[PDB]
């Protein structure tokens, strides 16, 4: 196992904000982690099948694959 | 004792590329000077300087004394043309003949100056990391770096230059180096090929945003750079027998380091493949990456293809004359 | 960006101003760029007051005899 | 070999690839941008898009984004005359094919 | 539909075989025949060769005793035109000068490379002779001509210089007569 | 050329075809066919050489016109050359 | 990118560093050199610094210069109709902020 | 596969010296290309091929894809003029550069090409005849030979073109090597002495039924080539001792192949003496001998006895232009 | 000026617009004025 980092800073409030890796970074892979960073305060946040259970305050993600 | 002195109120003048040269703290009359070439190089061959000046009093080589360890105080900038950057530097002049009633001064930048002189004693580093081996040899440049990894051995004997010592260290490391500004930098390859651009540059468009290319020259002989590096590498390690590496069906050649991480990168190199001639910019140095578009002037308005979208700036030269400021840039991509 | 210039509040405006059918069409016009620049004064004003009240708050570091 | 033209959609060889440069291109018709222009379908024009692109552009293989933009998948289903179109430039497009011909990412990827 | 100027029309009683049209996409302009127009042609025949290789199997092989063929132009024009008005001095005097100054310049706003170089034009001396994608090079006239009360030119004359855009072969150059 | 009785064959077919001697033919097979043809130049009755080649032309455009569009005089002022270095006695029979 | 202009004071980033640029200023337009031009505030340039920059140098963003050399804080409080003002040249100002921006050393610093 | 086709029907036109150009089964209009030069030496440095073609709308390079690699098919002869030879070769490409809408593309011989190729494993002929050598070697060539006599022991190490082992063979028998045409040739030179010529050129004659002359340079210049073969050799052999071939008055020379009769001809060559311009023969391939009378242009008439009755051509170059073909030749004496 | 050889011609269109006049540059426009 090997770690590399990559982040992305958010200009406005696109409503679902996808954010997409790289072919070879996609290649070689075994875990996600997301972290989100605002007024100096960092949290995971955690993963979630659809959005099932979460309303309106729950800090979550759904992964995807692309057909590339 | 050297003392920092503010710079005079008498110069009210602001000039194209050439702001102003002086000899310790008296100053040459600007108008003077009619020619200027500037090169910056994308290896470690040094910023060159080169000022052509009208003497028919015979002053500035008989009264002023100008000879080999004169150091002149040039003041490079374009705070008004397409790159507003400004900056200060120090020159070594090496030689200067006179010729009817004109005077050639060629110069070496001070910092790599006292980089390529001769060792009058040999130094070895022996398992020490490569940062301390780059501090050590060159106290005076800030380093940026980002492709070290391991620690290895160098020597230095007695007649060589500094440089070779960080040109090893380059070819062992895999990047690319050029001092210019008062830095010096190690730029890996293979994070160069993922870069964004910073730049446009446009040919046969009128309505661009951004900058024009005037002349440009397309080289196709990509053979005639990777002639030289189509080898595969072997050579001797006392417990391993012998270490291969590179491709499997070409000749093989032998070098001395049975390194396997020098020996992978041994065979990398960035191949030329553009030289362009634009309207003075200031900003391009080494190193910058830029976007390049390129349509036909007859036919039906076609986009050449032949011409990669993202390339890579490997030399610089800059030119003013008495009447126009202008730069010359060849481009490549990495293998 | 801690340096506010023109461009930067203009293309801050622009970034957030697309998507919306009302505002999208006038993205590259005269009267966005007014705007912005008028309103640029502003911040360039404040940051400028605390600029140099931190720096003519002390003695070592005051430019001028009445301070 | 019959060499096909530069500006043609056929130039990416999968039928579901191509649905991402698709997507931009439809994308980008459907904004609100400052180099867009405005074109109406005129009467003579209804089951011709191949027209169309010729008066607009002047190259006949961009009828494609004509069809894309105008909202049908089949060329025999006449088109509402009248209807407003905004087409973008031919340069645009190219670059595109080019992007998605030899890159082939999503428009936003992010690297190392 | 080009814009027309000149003296088109026929009120003044001059044949058509005594005017030049010069028509393109925007513009259309009509004027006389001065007193020194011409059409030139030419051809170029042969350095290399020495005396002590001459001589008292195709005739193009031997260049060292035969004379050679180097290449040609196209058929170049010299044509003053000139105008005067009678009706209205602007549709007849003072607007054919800025229709051809229009003419002779290139448009850098357009989007495609091809229509960003200066047109090409057809020129029709008089009834008979025809030539097409004919590209103006030269151009002048004067200042100091007579003026209306509200300022504009009630004659002046314009010297042109027109060329061709290709090398005529034999059989196509009959077909412009 | 000034015309008499019938000005197309006199005067404005005369030029044309001059400017047809004067071009070449470069949609022929063959190459001596791509040279513009030479031509044979006889002065009043007494002076004749072979093989001249045309190297110059012009003629004027404001001349008179017929009712019918046609010249009814013109002037053509041409250059010629020979094709080769005449000898001393190959010189004297073009006399 | 978004850059910044050569004449800007803000070329320094941190403020306590600034104040020797400031204090540089300063002293100088207060001196009495043979390079310097008298200036007085005209009416209309009560509140607008920017126009007094423009109509003295041609460079509008020098204004931070005429607010310094007026004695104030902030560009909202107005300066007094009449003041006499001295002001340098531009390209000193320019090599100064560059001096401290690069250098940054104080000038007379003793070397070996 | 590669299927053999038979020529188009739509090429009626006749050309000077450069009939066709084909990429393929495509053609490049032949009116496009400007220049053409192709080089026939009297060494194994193969044929070469240079062609200027006009492109302005970016068709060369950009959509027909020629780069280093592409494969051209050039019909080359001279049916109606002085000479009339016609053949067919084809060309590889090394490189192609554009520059102020032209391109100039530079081309070997391909069968050579293949034989100036470095050797990624080494190969070596133990006691083989020549013939051998040479068959495996260049196994593409008809091999047009008359001087091989003995058998030896020939080594191609790695990295080394196979020109190289040819070139010592040539040495070893005392022959003259060049490839043109399908061949590759081998001819000894005591019997190239010997030969009766073919051809007739004459200056200064216009009542001559051959052909003629236009410029010509005399070089007198035979020391320039001679001082490099003025030695003595010798080397060791285990069974004799110090073995010596040559001269008696000349400075010695050591090799290392003991081999007596390969020692004669170690000193055999061709002494170059003229230069000439004539009016474009296509029928000039080297190894040809020519008969030569110059007269001079004033005084008396008299012969110029500087130059040998009988010559042997060592360089050919053949160029064509848009409006004349030429040819220059080089040559030579046998020592 | 001079126009070309060794060819004519019966893919065909590029050829044909190589051989056509190229456009090189301008001149802006120039006055010649005897004021009084």
């Amino acid at each position: 196992l090997e770690i590399q980092e990559v982040t992305y800073t958010v200009t406005a409030a696109k409503e679902f904000l996808e954010v997409v890796l790289s072919k070879a970074l996609t290649a070689v892979c075994y875990k996600l982690e997301v972290f989100v960073t605002t007024d100096g305060k960092t949290t995971q946040w955690s993963s979630s099948t659809m959005f099932r259970l979460a309303g309106s305050k729950s800090q979550v993600y759904v992964e995807f694959y692309k057909p590339s | 004792t050297k003392t920092t002195t503010a710079p005079e109120t008498d110069s009210k003048r602001t000039q194209l590329f050439l702001q102003s040269v002086s000899i310790g703290q008296n100053e040459i009359p600007r108008e003077m000077i009619v020619g200027c070439t500037y090169v910056e190089p994308g290896e470690l061959s040094g910023p060159q300087l080169m000022l052509m000046i009208r003497d028919s009093t015979a002053y500035v080589v008989n009264k002023l004394g100008v000879k080999f360890g004169t150091i002149l105080t040039v003041s490079l900038g374009d705070p008004e043309g397409h790159g507003g950057i400004l900056f200060s530097e120090e020159f070594f002049v090496l030689k200067a003949p006179r010729k009817d009633d004109t005077v050639l001064i060629y110069a070496f930048s001070n910092p790599v100056r006292l980089l390529k002189v001769p060792s009058t004693s040999a130094q070895y580093f022996v398992d020490k990391p490569p940062s301390a081996v780059v501090s050590s040899l060159a106290p005076g440049l800030k380093v940026n770096a980002d492709s070290f990894r391991k620690t290895s051995t160098y020597h230095l004997n007695v007649g060589e230059k500094p440089t070779k010592v960080l040109q090893e260290i380059a070819r062992d490391t895999g990047s690319m180096c050029w001092a210019s500004r008062g830095m010096i930098n190690f730029k890996s390859m293979e994070k160069m090929a993922n870069a964004a651009p910073s730049l446009t540059y446009e040919s046969a468009n009128p309505n661009t945003s951004g900058f024009t290319i005037s002349q440009f020259n397309i080289l196709n002989a990509d053979y005639e750079y990777q002639r030289r590096h189509n080898y595969r590498m072997a050579s001797y390690d006392m417990t391993k027998g012998v270490v291969y590496s590179g491709n499997q069906e070409d000749p093989i050649k032998f070098t001395s380091n049975p390194d396997p991480t020098a020996l992978a990168n041994y065979n990398k190199f960035i191949l030329p493949r553009l030289d362009m001639l634009v309207e003075g910019n200031a900003a391009l140095t080494p190193g910058t990456t830029l976007k390049i578009v390129v349509h036909n002037t007859a036919g039906d308005g076609e986009l050449d293809e032949s011409i990669p979208d993202k390339m890579i700036v490997m030399s610089v030269t800059h030119f003013e004359d008495r009447f126009r400021f202008v730069s010359r840039a060849q481009l490549g991509v990495v293998n | 960006k801690t340096t506010p210039t023109k461009d930067s509040i203009r293309a801050e405006f622009e970034e957030l101003v697309e998507k919306d059918s009302f505002w999208s069409k006038f993205v590259g016009s005269q009267f966005v760029s007014m705007l912005t620049l008028f309103i640029t004064q502003i911040v360039y004003r404040c940051f400028q007051y605390a600029d140099a009240a931190l720096a003519e708050g002390f003695i070592s570091t005051a430019t001028r005899r009445s301070s | 070999q019959y060499p096909l033209s530069r500006y043609d959609d056929r130039n990416i060889a999968d039928p579901i690839l191509r649905a991402e440069l698709r997507k931009e291109v439809m994308l980008m018709c459907e904004s609100n941008d400052k180099n867009l222009t405005i074109y109406y379908v005129l009467p003579d024009e209804q089951y011709r898009p191949d027209l169309l692109a010729y008066r607009m552009w002047g190259i006949a293989e961009l009828r494609w984004v004509v069809t894309l933009a105008a909202g049908l998948e089949d060329e025999s289903q006449g088109m509402t005359v009248g209807k407003k179109l905004k087409l973008p430039p031919a340069t645009w497009i190219r670059e595109m094919i080019r992007h998605f011909q030899y890159d082939g990412q999503v428009i936003g990827t992010l690297s190392i | 539909a080009p814009i027309a100027y000149g003296v088109y029309s026929q009120a003044d009683g001059v044949s058509p075989y005594l005017k030049v049209t010069l028509t393109n996409s925007q513009y259309q302009v009509t004027g006389y025949i001065s007193q020194g127009a011409a059409m030139n042609m030419a051809q170029n025949w042969e350095s290399m060769g020495s005396v002590s290789g001459a001589l008292g199997t195709t005739s193009v092989a031997r260049w060292n005793s035969l004379m050679v063929w180097e290449g040609g132009t196209p058929p170049t024009f010299t044509l003053p035109v000139t105008f005067i008005a009678l009706n209205n001095p602007f549709i007849e005097v003072s607007g054919a000068i800025a229709a051809l100054t229009a003419m002779i310049s290139p448009e850098l706003k357009a989007a495609n490379v091809g229509g960003q170089i200066p047109e090409r034009v057809t020129l029709n001396i008089g009834r008979r002779i025809n030539i097409t994608d004919v590209a103006i090079q030269d151009l002048s006239f004067d200042l100091d001509a007579p003026r209306d009360s509200n300022g504009y030119f009630l004659k002046n004359t314009v010297n042109l210089q027109l060329t061709g855009s290709s090398i005529y072969n034999s059989s196509d150059i009959v077909r412009a007569f």
